[PDB]
């Protein structure tokens, strides 16, 4: 995270982090959104052009987490995976459309007071929340300029309207993202980065004081470069695809 | 960099 | 069925820092 600060204790406590097993390193953000679900994007695990294709045994989930480095006794949890799931259309030859996977844990974590899922959007919140000046909320140990936290740092950014991020570059944007950040002429700075890919963009329901999950960190060019903006995977229009793998498998 | 964790993990 | 609702926030009535911003934006 780029011009962020400080998470205060708890303030994310369904963030999660995916860690290699070896070389031991920090691989993506994640988040929690059940007992044994964790959402994250796509190209965390599988982009090609990189040579990167992880599967359920190179990686672990670490949750409760707040410094960066150190094993968090008696607070964090850590979890291995029973199964990976790319959406089927994840597009990593063009634009990252559809960039967005679900990993089932082996076992069921518990709650606590650093660990607790957030909500996913349902139609109606997404429709009142999901508007151009709204701000949400991203968190992250990646790399703080385009050099790396001690603990997990927060930013709040508004959505950018649909024409200006498409005007900002030479990618072709879809439906299944939205862009947001400060405009050059704003004077507030701040966007996500490398490590924090995976990581949620969350908002605070007016309506029921709830937390929603509205994207997941994708992709961006450089990190809080003027007239640029970070891109994030559209949570709710692939809903159906989340709520279709968790009630077969 | 990354402290160390319980070696059961990295199983 | 109790997501979104943080233990040390929310469910103590307390706040963080900046929520109020992303409030006032709505
Ligand atoms: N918010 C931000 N400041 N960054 O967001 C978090 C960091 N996420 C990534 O690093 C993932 C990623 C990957 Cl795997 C490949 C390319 C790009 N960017 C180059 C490109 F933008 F040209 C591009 C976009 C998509 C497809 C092909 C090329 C990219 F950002």
């Amino acid at each position: 995270i780029v011009e962020g600060s400080d998470a205060e204790i708890g303030m994310s406590p369904w963030q999660v982090m995916l860690f290699r097993k070896s070389p031991q390193e920090l691989l993506c953000g994640a988040s929690l959104i059940s007992d044994r679900w964790v959402l994250t994007a796509a190209h965390c695990l599988l982009y090609p052009p990189w040579d990167k294709n992880f599967t359920e045994n190179d990686l672990l989930v670490r949750i409760g987490k707040h410094s960066r480095t150190r094993y968090e006794r008696n607070i964090e949890k850590i979890s291995m995976l029973e199964k990976i799931y790319i959406h089927p259309r994840y597009n990593w030859r063009e634009n990252l459309d559809r960039d967005i996977a679900l990993m089932k844990l082996k076992k069921p974590v518990a709650f606590s007071d650093y660990i607790h899922p957030v909500c996913l959007p349902d139609r109606e919140t997404a429709a009142s929340l999901l508007q151009a000046g709204y701000k949400g909320r991203v968190t992250g140990w990646g790399n703080l300029k385009e050099g790396q936290p001690s603990v997990l740092q927060v930013v709040n950014l508004p959505i950018v309207e649909r024409p200006v991020c498409k005007d900002s570059t030479r990618i072709r944007i879809t439906d299944n993202m939205f862009c947001a950040g400060y405009k050059p002429d704003e004077g507030k700075r701040g966007d996500a980065c490398e490590g924090d890919s995976g990581g949620p963009f969350v908002m605070k329901s007016p309506f029921n004081n709830r937390w929603y999950q509205m994207g997941i960190v994708s992709w961006g060019e450089g990190c809080d470069r003027d007239g640029k903006y970070g891109f994030y995977t559209h949570v709710f229009r692939l809903k159906k695809w989340i709520q279709k793998v968790i009630d077969q498998f | 960099d990354f402290e160390e964790i319980p070696e059961e993990y990295l199983q | 069925a109790d997501c979104g609702l943080r233990p040390l926030f929310e469910k103590k009535s307390l706040e963080d820092k900046t929520e109020r911003e992303l409030l006032e934006s709505y």
